[PDB]
RNA sequence: AGCUGCUCCCUAGCAUGCUACUACCG
RNA sequence: GCGGUAGUAGCAUGCUAGGGAGCAG
C-alpha cells in the first residue's frame, strides 16, 4: 500500500524488467533477470548461470517467451493515438485488422413473415446484430486503459475485510497438483506469441 | 428462466457462416435454440410463445426438405426413425423438469 | 418495412466486402459508418437516405458488377 | 429382411414344429424340433442383424458425403448468390429514390462519388448522351435521386469547360460525350 | 484363422462323424460322434476366441508406437525452430552502443525500456491528424528522446507513399490519415 | 486467435449389470 | 429336474475417448 503511493513520483522507465548479459558457448544474448514492480519493489532471480554449455527444450522455451529479446532487436516507436507507454516496433509496418458483417439467413427470415412476425407495433422486434469496425479499432479499444488509475486504500479497513471475505471461502479446499493430473478441455486453441508462428497448444502439450 | 426474445431471432436471422445459411446442413442448431426457448409458452404476452412454436415448425420443414433431397437427387428411402420427437413439445419440455438426464 | 431496410443493409455492405473496398481506408470507414448507423435507426425516413447513399458507392465503381444482366436476370 | 437363406430352414423348422403341437405325440421327438429348431433362431437372427445395421450405416454415410458436397459446393458460389439475393430484396423494397437511381445507372448515368445527404456540398453526375440529358436536366436544375439540383458547371470529356446553353439539339455531335455535371443540392 | 493346430481335430471329428453318418450304425454312434463333436468344441472355442483377444491387443499397441514416433519427430521439429529465430534476431543486436550502455551499469543490470531509447538506429511515428504533425515533426529533421533523426519516407494508411509537400492544412482531407513516418538517427 | 461453466446430438471402446439360446460336469 | 462354468445373440445403465453444435460470465 505504502509503495503505490511513492511510486508515483519516480520516472516510469525504471519499472519492469531488468535485464543483462549472457554467453551461451560463447555468443552473447539478452535476458531478464528480475523485475522492478510498482507495488513489490525489487525482485531477483536465484537461478542465474553466465557461460552455459547448451540448451534444453525448457530453457529455449523460457528464453522465447521473454519479451527482453523481442523489443532489444526492433525499432523506436512514438505512437501519438494512445496516451499509453509505447516500447518497440517489431516489423517496419504497422497492422490495420478490421471486423467484417454478418450472414443473412433470407430462408428463415421468408417463413418467419409468411407466419406473422415484423409487423407494425409488434412488442418483438430484430435489436441484435454483427456491428462492422474499420482499422482504428484495436488501438481504440487498447486506449480504454486510460481510466485505470494508482489508489491508495484504507489499509486497517481492508486488513478486516479481508478475514471476513476470507470466511466465505471455507467449505473448499486446495493445493498443488502434479503434471498428470490436470485437465484440458479443447487443446486445439492458440498458444500465443511467439509460440502462435508454429503450432496450437497440442504441440506443446505433446512435445 | 427465459431470455430476451430478439436474441432468440436474431441467432436465427444472422450467422458467421456463410455454411450456416442452409438449415438441412446442420437442424441441431435450432434444436439448441428452441431448447433455450421452451418457457416462452408459459407467458401471458401472446407474441412470446410464437417465437417457440415457429422454431418447431421450422424444424418439422426442415427435416421433411431433408428427406425429400435423397428420394429424387438419388434414390435413397430415409425411414422416420423416431426424428418426430424433435418437433413435439415433450423433449423441451422435459429439460426442466426436476428427474435429471445430463 | 424498417426490417426490410436493415436486412438489405447487411447484405449490401457484404458485397461491398468481397469486392475488395476495404483496400481503400477512407471509402471502408465510410461504409463501416453508414452501415452501422442504418442498423440503429428508430424512424423510416433516415434509414432509406442513408441506404441511398450507400448504395450509391456501389453504382460509382463502374465496371465491376454488371448492373444491366443482374437487373434482368429476373428482378431489378 | 427376410430374402436371406437362412429364412428357408427357419420357416421349414417352424412349420415342422406347429405340425408337431398340432400332432403331440412325444416330448422329446418333439424336442427334436427344438433341437432341430433354436439352430434355426441361431442362424437366422445372426444375420438378420448385421446386414440390418448395415442398412442404416450406409445410409448415414450416403447422408453425410451428401452433406460435405454441399457444404463444398455452397463456399464455391459466394459472390453470384449474393449479389442476385442483394437485387431480388432491392426490388421488393420498392423505394422511389433507389428505383430512380439504379435505372439511371442501369441506362449510363453514374455518380462519381458518394451521394451527399446535407444542402450544401457537392454531386458530380456522368452524362453519356443528349437522350439522358433531356429527362432530367432542363434549365439550370438536376432531377437525381427524387431530389432537386442546381447545377454549376459542365465539362467535356476534354477536361474544358462548356457553357450550359450550348448544350443541345444540332451541337450535340460536337463534344466527346461523356461529360460531367457538377451540382448542388436545392 | 484357418491354421491352427484344432481345425485339423475338428475337422477329423466332424469327418469321422459323417463316416458314421454315412454309417448310422448304433446308439453309441450318435452320442461319440457327437461328442468327438463335442470335444472339439473348446479347441475352437478357446484357440479362436483367445486368437481373437491377442490379435487385437497387438493392433492397440503398434498404433500406440506410431503415436509416439509422430510426436517425437515434431518435437524435434520445433527445436529447430526456435533456435533459428532466436540466432536469427541476435544478429541485429550485438552492437558496441549495447556495451557502452551496460558497461556504465554499475552491476551489470539496466532496465529493458531504456535499450530501444538509446540504442536504436531507426525511429517510427504514427501520427492521426495534421495538427499533431505540426508539433511533433514538421520539417525535415526533428529531435525526439535527446536525440536528432533525418526523416527518410512516409506512408499512409494504405502504405502508400506521401511526399511531404502534400502534407499541408488544405491538402490534409484528401489523405489517408494515420499517416507512418520514417527516420534515421542522425550522428 | 482467450479462460471457465453448463446442455444437446453422433460414433468407438471398456468393464459392469440385466436378460435369452446351446454345450459340459456335478 | 436343478446348480456351476464355458460359448453365441439381443437389451439397458454408468464411465472413457473422439467429433459437431448452442447459451452464459
Ligand atoms: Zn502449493
Amino acid at each position: 500500500n505504502f509503495n503505490v503511493l511513492f511510486s508515483t513520483v519516480f520516472p516510469p522507465t525504471s519499472f519492469g524488467p531488468l535485464v543483462r548479459k549472457i554467453f551461451v558457448d560463447g555468443v552473447p544474448f539478452v535476458v531478464s533477470t528480475g523485475y522492478h514492480f510498482r507495488e513489490l519493489g525489487v525482485v531477483h532471480n536465484q537461478d542465474v548461470n553466465l557461460h552455459s554449455s547448451r540448451l534444453s527444450f525448457k530453457e529455449l522455451l523460457v528464453y522465447a517467451a521473454d519479451p527482453a529479446m523481442h523489443a532489444a532487436s526492433g525499432n523506436l516507436l512514438l505512437d501519438k493515438r494512445t496516451t499509453c507507454f509505447s516500447v518497440a516496433a517489431l516489423t517496419n509496418n504497422v497492422a490495420f485488422q478490421t471486423v467484417k458483417p454478418g450472414n443473412f439467413n433470407k430462408d428463415f427470415y421468408d417463413f418467419a413473415v409468411s407466419k406473422g412476425f415484423f409487423k407494425e407495433g409488434s412488442s418483438v422486434e430484430l435489436k441484435h446484430f454483427f456491428f462492422a469496425q474499420d482499422g482504428n479499432a484495436a488501438i481504440s479499444d487498447y486506449d480504454y486503459y486510460r481510466y485505470n488509475l494508482p489508489t491508495m486504500c484504507d489499509i486497517r479497513q481492508l486488513l478486516f475485510v479481508v478475514e471476513v471475505v476470507d470466511k466465505y471461502f471455507d467449505c473448499y479446499d486446495g493445493g498443488c497438483i502434479n503434471a498428470n493430473q490436470v485437465i484440458v478441455n479443447n487443446l486445439d486453441k492458440s498458444a500465443g506469441f511467439p509460440f502462435n508462428k508454429w503450432g496450437k497448444a497440442r504441440l506443446y502439450y505433446d512435445s | 428462466p427465459y431470455p430476451d426474445p430478439s436474441r432468440i431471432l436474431g441467432a436465427g436471422c444472422f450467422v458467421d457462416d456463410i455454411v450456416k445459411t442452409d438449415g438441412t446442413l446442420m437442424i441441431e442448431r435450432f434444436v439448441s435454440l428452441a431448447i433455450d426457448a421452451y418457457p416462452l409458452t408459459k407467458h401471458p404476452n401472446q407474441e412470446y410463445a410464437d417465437v417457440f412454436h415457429l422454431y418447431l415448425q421450422y424444424i418439422r420443414k426442415l427435416h421433411d426438405e431433408l428427406t425429400g433431397h435423397m428420394l429424387d437427387m438419388y434414390s435413397v428411402m430415409l425411414t422416420n426413425d423416431n426424428t418426430s420427437r424433435y418437433w413435439e413439445p415433450e423433449f423441451y419440455e422435459a429439460m426442466y423438469t426436476p428427474h435429471t438426464v445430463l | 418495412k424498417m426490417s426490410d431496410v436493415k436486412c438489405t443493409s447487411v447484405v449490401l455492405l457484404s458485397v461491398l466486402q468481397q469486392l475488395r473496398v476495404e483496400s481503400s481506408s477512407k471509402l471502408w470507414a465510410q461504409c463501416v459508418q453508414l452501415h452501422n448507423d442504418i442498423l440503429l435507426a428508430k424512424d423510416t425516413t433516415e434509414a432509406f437516405e442513408k441506404m441511398v447513399s450507400l448504395l450509391s458507392v456501389l453504382l460509382s465503381m463502374q465496371g465491376a458488377v454488371d448492373i444491366n444482366k443482374l437487373c434482368e436476370e429476373m428482378l431489378d | 429382411f427376410s430374402s436371406l437363406p437362412s429364412y428357408a430352414a427357419f420357416a421349414t423348422a417352424q412349420e415342422a414344429y406347429e405340425q408337431a403341437v398340432a400332432n403331440g405325440d412325444s416330448e422329446v421327438v418333439l424336442k427334436k424340433l427344438k433341437k432341430s429348431l433354436n439352430v434355426a433362431k441361431s442362424e437366422f437372427d445372426r444375420d438378420a442383424a448385421m446386414q440390418r445395421k448395415l442398412e442404416k450405416m450406409a445410409d448415414q454415410a450416403m447422408t453425410q458425403m451428401y452433406k460435405q458436397a454441399r457444404s463444398e459446393d455452397k463456399r464455391a458460389k459466394v459472390t453470384s448468390a449474393m449479389q442476385t439475393m442483394l437485387f431480388t430484396m432491392l426490388r421488393k423494397l420498392d423505394n422511389d429514390a433507389l428505383n430512380n437511381i439504379i435505372n439511371n445507372a442501369r441506362d449510363g448515368c453514374v455518380p462519381l462519388n458518394i451521394i451527399p445527404l446535407t444542402t450544401a456540398a457537392k454531386l458530380m453526375v456522368v452524362i453519356p448522351d443528349y437522350n439522358t440529358y433531356k429527362n432530367t436536366c432542363d434549365g439550370t436544375t438536376f432531377t437525381y435521386a427524387s431530389a432537386l439540383w442546381e447545377i454549376q458547371q459542365v465539362v467535356d470529356a476534354d477536361s474544358k469547360i462548356v457553357q450550359l446553353s450550348e448544350i443541345s439539339m444540332d451541337n450535340s455531335p460536337n463534344l466527346a460525350w461523356p461529360l460531367i455535371v457538377t451540382a448542388l443540392r436545392a
